[PDB]
């Protein structure tokens, strides 16, 4: 019922999504080899919706990792949860991109799109109803940007009708791991807003940001930075995992908050995010946790939200509440905060609550944020990319490929329209 | 994923000998050839407990070849990688090509061919050699040009060791060194550079090595070659491919010439009373004297540069130390590429030799950075050449060999038209 | 139900602070980790106006302890009752003030300033129904001073019609442990006086004159002196905290005591005050310890009470005794002393009784005083701002942070108004 | 919170190794370099279990860098740190900064700066040296602009041992410190002064050395400087910063020329008959006898002044007691500050060298006064000045050197100048 087709592509995507299967398993309460230890039925009711019933009631996950390289899989292959994946979902190439949008898209995918296609089909027909697709990836890289949203394009005019979620980390300016960032964050925002329905624009500063402040953890690394990402995704699919008293499916979210086709560039958010040692002197109480999810600290993105406003926002609570709580808290937000919500929609707040909270955690929620303040990040990406165009830097290695300098101008083109749409709501 | 390396001259040879002691050592790989998948990028598996390395020592003069055969590392290295020549090149780029270079390329050619169907993944080429001489500029620049023209699509990474501006070994070393980048500056797709004063200065303020010698000049270039390759050999938190030196550092086909330079480098005494952290390294590559090529970078402005780490490195403060450098207004990057950092992370720490003069440390980084401060460094080189082609000096004994001034002639304003592009990149 | 946000700004402040969540834990019966242990359920049920309910029954303070320097929160967190308060709360700088009031009020404090407004924003928000402001600053230095007046007036802006209490501490002639101090008192009172409806004007040397000649004490450090100021903390806040036969809110308070707006600098006092030798020889009955608040030696300031007239003065009684004998106690003192209490009042003396004592005395009272005699402490500091800035003394430093002369003569000017205020009611 | 202290000269090295080794005996550190928060603002975490201090010795003359490093603390100290010169400074302010000065700071200057990368919370800078001598005039002054250019808003604590009227060690001494007190006049924010014959009245009345050296000097200099700091390293009742004694004593930019003196100093055998109280020590550290420099007081003004104690001294007890130094019309307080005290409480006592000529005591305090009375002293330093002056005496080596009569008259007028502000403030 409404099954999910998980998909990892990239490095980074790699890691988040093995990060999503090791958190989403414990709260499912399944082993590293693959058997069922729960303590509640309901936690097998809703199981099939990922997994697939196997011998000696053994789930394996409908996770397709594709990489342009070997040794990521072996990574995750070698890691805690590594034994559990299918070993026939484990397709990929052998040269890599070399950070170059044009060999992931061009020649590299080309000749494993082919192979990999084959692999989602089955899975997609052996399911009892198609819900959608969760994607992982980053606009930086070649075999994440490149090949990342080469197949989406694919799985659209094969799935029109089904929705398509995609959880894409992206550059910043203050974090930059890779100098030809711009070009392939430029190029792939042109291939993601005609195709995805749905995405999730999260920063690396930011949750370098949330780490820093609310956590204040003292070596924060990569793998400390998945587990925030991997809640997220936990979050969003809890409603059609367990019970809940107001239940809103991944499609219930992308009608409320996707006011027009092209605005579905959003800034998630999780929470509670203490510290082990703030834990002792902080209520779990709901009005407490409401605030610091329309806080501009919990917020995974760098934009400030206050520089903007909420086009429309989401908060999908989680363990038993008060119902009257969480909607008088959804008032007073927007009521003192008037001027940084949009006056042309009556209520901007989409809520939805579950029964079955997290484990170690009794109440929890997580924050979906459509607003206009989204639009500083690309204008950003944009001038970066118009700095490095302009005299035509760093581009005789992606006409290597075949690759046209019209479709860099084009991207610049769709650059110009995401920033001035967003403009035209604020 | 594989890779072969050769070398070239008495510069590569001796290069060659003390680097392969240096990968052998990190493996577990005992000197008389034997003791997973780690090994694998460099060293064969020959059956059952034992190695070779893919690599072939190639000389014209028979000087080098005989005493790494009668070594200590005879039985690691094959007997018949060891090409050896019958006549030397006398340090003349035509001799070491056409004479003595027609009929040995054959053997060398065909060789690396075969070695290659026995490799499935072999990512690109890295060779060894210095344009000072005949050997390292003739023989190296008749190979360049027939393996691209075979393969030409595969990488090659060029360590050519360069003379410094009054420091030197030979006299008539621009000769050779104008006329083979002539052609190293097309089939090339990267080039590092290494000056010979600059690595004493490396060992002199900071190690305190008062009587060096060549020996302990290649130890740390094997940490620099071996550290750009560590991302290959063992996992890290982002691994960087050997391809990834071409698209993050080349801006244009032709402008492919980045300096390198490698922190931290402290004696014994010193490991131990000195912190080690990624703060001081990151302000210490970019120091100016610190450079293994004599170039001054306040001059001139970087167009790209890529930072590869070592050992217990977290992504969380080498994000911070780079933020601190932007800042910094002593250096200045160029309105052309904002973006021109590219960071690298793996877990595998830093060797140390048995007996070595480098003390042992918990993390390190190479800082390969691509400027035009080797503008003024080339046009010095082409200055102190005009004056002695204005009086034909050294002249006969390439003509002699079958050349004329046609290609001195080329060679002279296909180096002017490369100030032409490094002043017009810079603006 | 009128909760009451607490702030601790300066050394002084915190130490003077610190000992007031300490001695009102004991009257509470909390224990150092947090959790509630008392005796009385009329503890617990006025407990919520300064703490928060927590997990396991912890009972959190809402202390914002701001100093410029960090190793201040390292002596008040290593303290006895150190690890009570939250961690999130302890905002702090690096470089400190150095006794500069242009630092902490132009340079240090601006660039704090924003930080501290958003952890004071969301503890305001929390609460049921706000109802003032408690701060311990000390006019001395410059973050006490500077910075300290300084959030008062960004919270008059946004809480203009909640009172603000103000403990302050302010140096004397005789004790001078600072070569700068009447530039800081002589600037803070400017801002003193046009924000802050009430202050507490508790001057050192008198503590220094109380612990020696009532108590006797042998070698008074600054502790004990923390507990005498800390009690009429305690003492001022027992009605909004116990039952009582006549209750008197923190603003029922302020509209008896403050004539006119500008007549808010009083005398506060505190008693029983007895040595342990002297406990046995002393009856604990309510006429004896009248005349003892009336005293000019229990009185927290250098001003003999004798050489000016009571504006208007409260007692704020407490533990079980006889209303006849406070309301006869009252008229007699007046009556007797009829010269030092002003004509055009006919009843000058407010009142307020309580039911719990403080744990270990069975009854007691708290002493608040308006008098004339308080513009003798201000014209010695006057005078002492005068005879540095006429030849433009020490102002060099303060010029470096964009301060001009101008306002060191405006609040010349203001102090000018200060004492010709309360010679016309004398 | 933070600090760098760096030394220069014969003066200065010899106060710093008897300096540090009083600080790494008060944080229980070993003197081969190893054993929370206390010792951090003077030494550093090395890695694990090991420290090194931040500072740098630096001289001209090579005589006094060699016997530190093969002196007793050679672990202790960084190898590196400790500079050496080529070439002797021989009394001459020029010639310790021009030709032998601008050779070496570019080493210093370019360490102290990566030096204050590693560290996060520097206050400001205390150095030490002397102008009765060329590497503490030449070298320092010079030190001094070129860092007051780069950093400037940072504080910066001078610590210059000056001669008497009468006893001294060189002949023309006062023309460097007439030279470098030019530039010293502005860039330092503050500068206190040592006098070589008054510190042997310290030993000699109290003390009763009968025979000291510059051992016994610098060990009471040591109680000095570190008493001043000792807030910072230790958590006392009240905590004053080293930014207090910038805004606490400079009434105005250009005087800045506090005196300095320290009690109690007592012996052996006379500390256990001796009562230790806040009241004598207050009585006599005012005493005009018991100064660090020979200035009567009696004679001037006191503009600003600030008491500093250590040990367990109660705060009801020093109240008292400067209230009875106030009333006490023997010395007198300038009408334009009758608030001039500043009190300073620590609960961490002194310590004591082992086998050191100072007695262990419960309780001490640091009296760093700040008045007119050196206006007689820059006079006498002038009038002696003038009588060599008018003669042209030792003149034909600083011009030999490079300068000229241009600025031993700037240096006249400008100590003129500096003689009609203490004379006019004191009014
Ligand atoms: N929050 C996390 N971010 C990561 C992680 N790994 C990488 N990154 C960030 O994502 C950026 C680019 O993503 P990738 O590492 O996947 C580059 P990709 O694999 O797609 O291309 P190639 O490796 O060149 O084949 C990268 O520069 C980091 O800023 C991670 O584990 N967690
Ligand atoms: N009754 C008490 N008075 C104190 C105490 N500590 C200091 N003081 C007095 O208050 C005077 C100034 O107050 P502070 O110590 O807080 C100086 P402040 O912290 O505000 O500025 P900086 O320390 O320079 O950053 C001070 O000179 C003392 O006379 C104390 O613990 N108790
Ligand atoms: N840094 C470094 N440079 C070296 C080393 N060995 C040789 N060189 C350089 O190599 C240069 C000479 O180049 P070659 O062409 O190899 O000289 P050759 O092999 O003797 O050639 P012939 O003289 O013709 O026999 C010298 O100028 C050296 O600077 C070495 O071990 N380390
Ligand atoms: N109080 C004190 N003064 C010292 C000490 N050591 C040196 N001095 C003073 O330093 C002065 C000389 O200054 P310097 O410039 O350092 O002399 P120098 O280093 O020998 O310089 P050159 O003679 O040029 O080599 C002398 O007059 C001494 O009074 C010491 O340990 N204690």
């Amino acid at each position: 019922m409404r099954e999910i087709v998980h998909i990892q592509a990239g490095q980074c995507g790699n890691q988040i999504g093995a990060k999503f299967w090791e958190v989403i398993s414990d709260e499912h309460g399944i082993d590293p080899t693959g058997s069922y230890h729960g303590d509640s039925d309901l936690q097998l009711e809703r199981i099939n919706v990922y997994y697939n019933e196997a011998a000696g009631n053994k789930y394996v996950p409908r996770a397709i990792l594709v990489d342009l390289e070997p040794g990521t899989m072996d990574s995750v292959r070698s890691g805690p949860f590594g034994q559990i994946f299918r070993p026939d979902n484990f397709v990929f190439g052998q040269s890599g991109a070399g950070n170059n949008w044009a060999k992931g898209h061009y020649t590299e995918g080309a000749e494993l799109v082919d192979s990999v296609l084959d692999v989602v089909r089955k899975e997609s027909e052996s399911c009892d109803c198609l819900q959608g697709f969760q994607l992982t990836h980053s606009l930086g890289g070649g075999t994440g940007s490149g090949m990342g949203t080469l197949l989406i394009s694919k799985i659209r005019e094969e799935y029109p009708d089904r929705i398509m979620n995609t959880f894409s980390v992206m550059p910043s300016p203050k974090v930059s791991d890779t100098v030809v960032e711009p070009y392939n964050a430029t190029l792939s925002v042109h291939q993601l807003v005609e195709n995805t329905d749905e995405t999730y624009s999260i920063d690396n500063e930011a949750l370098y940001d949330i780490c820093f402040r609310t956590l204040k953890l003292t070596t924060p690394t990569y793998g400390d930075l998945n587990h925030l990402v991997s809640a997220t995704m936990s979050g969003v699919t809890t409603c059609l995992r367990f019970p809940g008293q107001l239940n809103a499916d991944l499609r219930k979210l992308a009608v409320n908050m996707v006011p027009f086709p092209r605005l579905h560039f959003f800034m998630p958010g999780f929470a509670p995010l203490t510290s082990r040692g703030s834990q002792q002197y902080r209520a779990l109480t709901v009005p407490e946790l409401t605030q610091q999810m329309f806080d501009s600290k919990n917020m995974m993105a760098a934009c400030d939200p206050r520089h903007g406003r909420y086009l429309t926002v989401a908060a999908i609570f989680r363990g038993r509440m008060s119902m009257k709580e969480v909607d008088e808290q959804m008032l007073n937000v927007q009521n003192k905060n008037s001027s940084y919500f949009v006056e042309w929609i009556p209520n901007n707040v989409k809520t939805a609550v579950c029964d079955i909270p997290p484990r170690g955690l009794k109440m929890s929620a997580t924050f979906i944020g459509n607003s206009t303040a989204i639009q500083e990040l690309f204008k950003r990406i944009s001038e970066q990319f118009t700095a490095m165009f302009r005299r035509k830097a760093f581009l005789h290695w992606y006409t290597g490929e075949g690759m046209d300098e019209m479709e860099f101008t084009e991207a610049e083109s769709n650059m110009n329209d995401l920033v001035s749409e967003y403009q035209q709501y604020q | 994923r594989e890779c072969i390396s050769i070398h070239v001259g008495q510069a590569g040879v001796q290069i060659g000998n003390a680097c392969w002691e240096l990968y052998c050592l990190e493996h577990g790989i005992q000197p008389d050839g034997q003791m997973d998948d780690s090994f694998n990028t460099f060293f064969s598996e020959t059956g059952a407990g034992k190695h070779v390395p893919r690599a072939v020592f190639v000389d014209l003069e028979p000087t080098v070849i005989d005493e790494v055969r009668t070594g200590t590392y005879r039985q690691l290295f094959h007997p018949e990688q060891l090409i050896t020549g019958k006549e030397d090149a006398a340090n003349n780029y035509a001799r070491g090509h056409y004479t003595i270079g027609k009929e040995i390329i054959d053997l060398v050619l065909d060789r690396i061919r075969k070695l290659a169907d026995q490799c499935t993944g072999l990512q690109g080429f890295l060779v060894f050699h210095s344009f000072g001489g005949g050997t390292g500029s003739g023989f190296t620049s008749l190979l360049m040009e027939r393996l691209s023209v075979d393969y030409g699509k595969k990488s090659k990474l060029e360590f050519s060791i360069y003379p410094a501006p009054q420091v030197s070994t030979a006299v008539v070393e621009p000769y050779n060194s104008i006329l083979t980048t002539h052609t190293t500056l097309e089939h090339s797709d990267c080039a590092f550079m290494v000056d010979n004063e600059a690595i004493y200065d490396i060992c002199r303020r900071n190690l305190d090595i008062e009587r060096p010698t060549y020996t302990n000049l290649n130890r740390l270039i094997s940490q620099i070659v071996s550290s750009i390759t560590a991302s290959l050999r063992f996992d890290g938190a982002l691994n960087v491919d050997l391809t990834e030196f071409q698209t993050n550092l080349v801006p244009y086909p032709r402008i492919h010439f980045p300096l390198a330079t490698y922190a931290p480098v402290i004696s014994a005494e010193k490991a131990y009373h000195e912190q080690l952290t990624v703060a001081e390294i990151t302000n210490a590559c970019f120091e100016p004297a610190n450079q293994m090529v004599k170039c001054d970078p306040r001059h001139g402005k970087y167009m790209a540069c890529c930072l590869l780490y070592r050992g217990d490195v977290v992504p969380k403060d080498v994000n911070a130390a780079i933020a601190t450098i932007k800042t910094k207004r002593t250096i200045q990057f160029v309105d052309w590429c904002p973006t021109g950092f590219k960071v690298g992370i793996n877990y595998q720490p830093p060797t140390v030799v048995p007996g070595g003069d480098l003390a042992k440390v918990q993390r390190a980084v190479c800082m390969l950075s691509n400027t035009t401060a080797i503008a003024e460094a080339w046009a010095r080189l082409d200055h102190k050449f005009d004056l002695m082609y204005a009086k034909r000096a050294f002249v006969h004994w390439y003509v002699g060999e079958g050349m004329e001034e046609g290609e001195f002639s080329e060679a002279r304003e296909d180096m002017a038209a490369l100030e032409k592009d490094y002043e017009e990149v810079g603006a």
